[PDB]
RNA sequence: AGCUAGUUGGUGGGGUAAUGGCCCACCAAGGCGACGACGGGUAGCCGGUCUGAGAGGAUGGCCGGCCACAGGGGCACUGAGACACGGGCCCCACUCCUACGGGAGGCAGCAGUUAGGAAUCUUCCGCAAUGGGCGCAAGCCUGACGGAGCGACGCCGCUUGGAGGAAGAAGCCCUUCGGGGUGUAAACUCCUGAACCCGGGACGAAACCCCCGACGAGGGGACUGACGGUACCGGGGUAAUAGCGCCGGCCAACUCCGUGCCAGCAGCCGCGGUAAUACGGAGGGCGCGAGCGUUACCCGGAUUCACUGGGCGUAAAGGGCGUGUAGGCGGCCUGGGGCGUCCCAUGUGAAAGACCACGGCUCAACCGUGGGGGAGCGUGGGAUACGCUCAGGCUAGACG
């Protein structure tokens, strides 16, 4: 299953800052914050010329590590945005973007991808009323993601929809902070997300 | 060559030849040593590669070699062969899977223990 | 013999291009006068006249060229990049109007000989036909 | 003797079978002679049970012979109904 | 349809059957070029009428013989030895290649 | 690791066979094919078909044996 | 490289449901072959499948279609239908019984045993559902089938937690001994709550049948589930498996120690003979993750059998030269044909799979529905530039 495991360290090795966590990520802990290199014994030394290989390899990586998923089921979701019409690079993270654990993350009902994860693992989740557990489930437009009623007192869903009064939403998305809801109104667009990704390269990544 | 001598004649398809006759195309066969030797290596090596006879099931028999840091294997000792030359050894195609039958796996292995059938080291 | 008459011809055209004549000569032929028709239409050509060498006739092809260049090789661009006969005799070759290939992505063109005449790749598609692919052209 | 039967196309625990005209001694799922029909016996969706009742007729206007079964989701869409 | 054929009578030398060798052409699978085949079929001929190098439709039929599927339906264009020759001398060179050799 | 089982016997060079080779017949009992060890031939050291030679030999094969001692 | 005597054809007859040398008598001397006969080898064929940019290559398990077979060989009987897997006779082999004369068998049906092998499951449940045979029916039979079982064998889904948490414990590794790394990782706080306990508990099953109605249409009634007390629903509820390969280059991932051309690695190039990022361990890292790696085989890379798409002066590759058979190829003009070739319509191209759409199971895997595509071939109609054919003409090739 899933990564699970010192998370930052792929934040590090990664360069780029990976939103794994929710808070802290925030605050000046990061890491990436006062030791934005790679873990491990090396971390400090040069880094020779990486090769065309490396590159795509590690943007692949990033994209992946970001919406914590398994080779297997992203390289999947991949094959699909490619025979799907329309350019692939798009289509691909229109696609990461519907899995329902990303949206419950979306929607700030979760502090980090990971926890909206087990919230729609613990069944505190819900889709146009019937709960649905499958964090790989495809949220697709016009689907409602509540709350669990039952789960609706539960502390950490109220601090999170807390904070979330005031916080804006994305523009494919829409909540209802009062009942704990929020519609998928739109497949999200590559304007729309803003990821530290290059995915012209994960594209030619498997085109090798 | 011309269309029509392609007609007449046409291409010829290439005949893939076999590098272990392993008979039955089997991916493993088994058999039993007949003589545990040693071998010298060629051109530029030197060392004394552990090598066996076997007589195979498959009623061929062969040149395997014994990978790894110290072996158990004696005459009418069972083993399975599973294909793999070696640079250094001609007339030996396959390699002797450590971790089966007769052939206990490496003593004190802790790293590719997978391809030397070494089980997991109960680490206290 | 002159075994084959439509490639003799666009070989010639070939040749004299390469080394920038202003015309050629080439033996007449119906067919090979319904070919040169659309190569001066679409262009490739300044165009041809029926001609009398020796006594016998011919077409003078007016060949056309690109501009004077600049530094080393002023040589003109050539107007006729590519010209190839595929449909070649002891290998005919015949193609339904869903098979006419689209000559380097439209920019070329591709000459059929259908029995609604010889009409290049576009004009045999739009009459809905196919035929011998005589020779792409770019 | 061409009848008039249902061929298990479902799945496990998934049955979904086809009302067919088939000789009566194929494989119950082997060739058919012509589908006429669907049917859904958990009625997993509004629409759980079609037949060309136009065809159906016909065949039965040649010796098909139908399940008791077959016979059942058939009249079910008046197939006989002769009002 | 009862497939229609045509082709040369190349042998005359049985009893109410005439040899009959339709020539067949098409292009070839892989290559393309163009390719002519070709076949000879005993045609079933009860009035003999039919005589060696004429040109004849042949018509699938009712087995008449054991090797032997179809009946002359009728003549194209009568004599014409210039395609009995092709055939003859094409078995001609035969009776050579082999162990020592045909006439050119 | 590297077992221990090696030997240090010695024996006298017999044959003087190709490619740094020989037939070196052990003091002990019989000969073997003993090879030239690599150290040896590194340092040159050419060997006569007629010396007092140590040899390096595993039980795996007492067949075999590496010269150590050069003379 | 030549094959052939029932062999090729004919006349008459037998035979079958039926055509036929299928069989027979008589007659004729034919039939096949380099466009590859005959012989040898290998092999069930297909829808498809795998790979591939495609062309193509490879393949034909599971599912559907066809064929063949039922210990090996031959034969018929009964029948609508068999030359008849759980029918018959004979011969052979093998096995068992035998009072030695003579008898009985055939799992390539389900399960199971044994043998062979690297390797392949339960002597399960059920006839409730679908289907099949017989029966007026009730109903009986159904190892077909529907299910459960075992095996990461494959595919898909899922868990081993989430959030906070030091300029950063200890241990272990490295150090230019200042420190750097494992690392927010841990400890710890708080949150949720797989397993697991309790309660409820299913679709799949409505017919056959009975009653009214005419044993019709139509209407009412009754019986019936292996799976299964499983799916699912509700309540309670525990932080609760991670491994494997790799880190010299191809190729993502580097250091210390040990060893000293040894022990060993190895796919190829190669590495190891005292500073080894290539052996062995450790720290650290890279990649995947209930998998990971190996071996085997197929396609790929390989335009390295080149149709797409390769070549032959010296790299592999021009035949010692000619004459010439078959075959391949064929100048200019015109006319007929319309074989190739092109077009249109139409039939076929089963289902499944592939593609698209929507839908069912919390998703997906899986499945249902609908739609589109599809070479090839059949039929009809059309075109005639090119190729073919036929006819006529020509002199620019050729010959004289
Ligand atoms: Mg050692
Ligand atoms: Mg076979
Ligand atoms: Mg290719
Ligand atoms: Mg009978
Ligand atoms: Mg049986
Ligand atoms: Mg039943
Ligand atoms: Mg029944
Ligand atoms: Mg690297
Ligand atoms: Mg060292
Ligand atoms: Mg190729
Ligand atoms: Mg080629
Ligand atoms: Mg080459
Ligand atoms: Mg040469
Ligand atoms: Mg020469
Ligand atoms: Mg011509
Ligand atoms: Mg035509
Ligand atoms: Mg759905
Ligand atoms: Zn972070």
């Amino acid at each position: 299953g899933r990564y699970i495991g010192p998370v930052c360290r792929l934040c590090r090795r990664e360069g780029v800052k990976l939103y794994l966590k929710g808070e802290r990520c925030y605050s000046p802990k990061c890491a990436m914050e006062r030791r934005p290199y790679p873990p491990g014994q090396h971390g400090q030394k040069r880094a020779r010329r990486p090769s065309d290989y490396a590159v795509r390899l590690r943007e692949k990586q990033k994209l992946r590590r970001i919406y914590g998923i398994s080779e297997r089921q992203f390289r999947n979701l991949f094959e699909e945005a490619s025979k799907k019409k329309g350019v692939t690079g798009s289509v691909f993270l229109g696609l990461l973007e519907s899995r329902l654990d990303n949206v419950v993350y979306r929607l700030g009902f979760a502090v980090s991808r990971r926890q909206a994860r087990q919230l729609v693992r613990h069944g505190h989740i819900t889709v146009n009323g019937r709960r649905v557990d499958l964090p790989s489930y495809r949220v697709r437009p016009g689907d409602e993601i509540a709350v669990a009623e039952k789960s609706r007192n539960l502390e950490l869903i109220r601090q999170n929809l807390e904070a979330m009064k005031g916080r804006k939403v994305g523009p494919w998305l829409s909540l209802d902070v009062e009942g704990m809801k929020g519609k998928f109104l739109r497949l999200p667009d590559r304007e729309d997300l803003a990821l530290p990704v290059q995915e012209n390269l994960v594209i030619e990544f498997y085109s090798r | 060559p011309t269309i029509n001598q392609l007609v007449r004649k046409g291409r010829e398809k290439v005949r893939k030849k076999s590098k272990v006759p392993a008979l039955k195309g089997a991916p493993f066969r088994r058999g039993v040593c007949t003589v545990v030797r040693t071998v010298t290596p060629k051109k530029p090596n030197s060392a004394l590669r552990k090598v066996a006879k076997v007589r195979l099931t498959s009623g061929y028999e062969v040149t395997a070699y014994i990978p790894g840091e110290g072996h158990n294997l004696q005459e009418h000792s069972v083993v399975l062969i599973r294909g793999g030359r070696v640079k250094d050894l001609p007339g030996v195609r396959y390699h002797i899977v450590r971790g089966v039958y007769d052939a206990a796996g490496v003593k004190d292995r802790k790293k590719s223990r997978s391809k030397y059938g070494t089980k997991k080291p109960k680490e206290a | 013999m002159l075994t084959d008459p439509i490639a003799d011809m666009l070989t010639r055209i070939r040749n004299a291009t390469r080394v920038y004549k202003e015309s050629t000569d080439v033996p007449a032929s119906r067919f090979k006068e319904e070919i040169l028709r659309i190569l001066a239409r679409e262009g490739f050509i300044k165009g041809y006249e029926r001609v009398d060498v020796d006594g016998k006739p011919y077409l003078r092809v007016y060949l056309k060229y690109g501009p004077r260049r600049q530094g080393p090789d002023p040589r003109p661009e050539q107007v006729i990049h590519h010209i190839r006969r595929i449909s070649k005799p002891g290998r005919r070759v015949y193609v339904g109007v869903k098979e006419i290939p689209r000559v380097r992505r439209g920019l070329g063109i591709a000459i059929l000989s259908t029995s609604k005449g010889v009409l290049t790749d576009r004009e045999a598609r739009k009459l809905g036909v196919g035929g011998e692919l005589i020779c792409e052209v770019w | 003797m061409v009848k008039i039967r249902l061929a298990r196309f479902g799945s496990k625990h998934n049955p979904h079978y086809r009302i067919v005209v088939t000789d009566a001694r194929r494989k119950r799922d082997g060739k058919y002679i012509e589908k006429i029909g669907y049917y859904d016996p958990r009625k997993t969706t509004p629409d759980w049970l079609k037949v060309d009742v136009e065809r159906a007729r016909y065949w039965l206007s040649v010796g098909a012979q139908p399940t008791d079964t077959a016979r059942r989701l058939l009249r079910q869409a008046g197939v006989f109904r002769q009002e | 349809p009862k497939k229609v054929l045509t082709g040369v009578v190349v042998s005359d030398k049985m009893q109410k059957t005439v040899t009959v060798l339709v020539e067949r052409q098409f292009p070839h699978p892989l290559y393309g070029k163009v390719i002519k085949r070709s076949k000879k079929y005993l045609a079933h001929d009860p009035e003999e009428k039919y005589k060696l190098g004429d040109v004849v439709e042949i018509i699938e039929s009712r087995p008449i013989s054991k090797r032997k599927r179809f009946r002359v339906l009728r003549l194209v264009e009568s004599g014409r030895m210039d395609l009995v020759e092709k055939y003859l001398i094409r078995r001609q060179n035969y009776q050579s290649l082999s162990k020592r050799g045909g006439k050119a | 690791a590297k077992e221990k089982d090696t030997i240090r016997t010695e024996g006298v060079v017999t044959e003087a066979l190709p490619n740094a080779t020989f037939r070196v017949k052990l003091d002990s009992g019989p000969e073997i094919l003993a090879y030239i060890s690599g150290k040896m031939r590194m340092h040159y050291i050419r060997i006569l078909p007629g010396d007092r030679v140590v040899v390096e030999i595993t039980p795996y094969d007492p067949t075999r044996g590496r010269i150590v001692y050069r003379k």
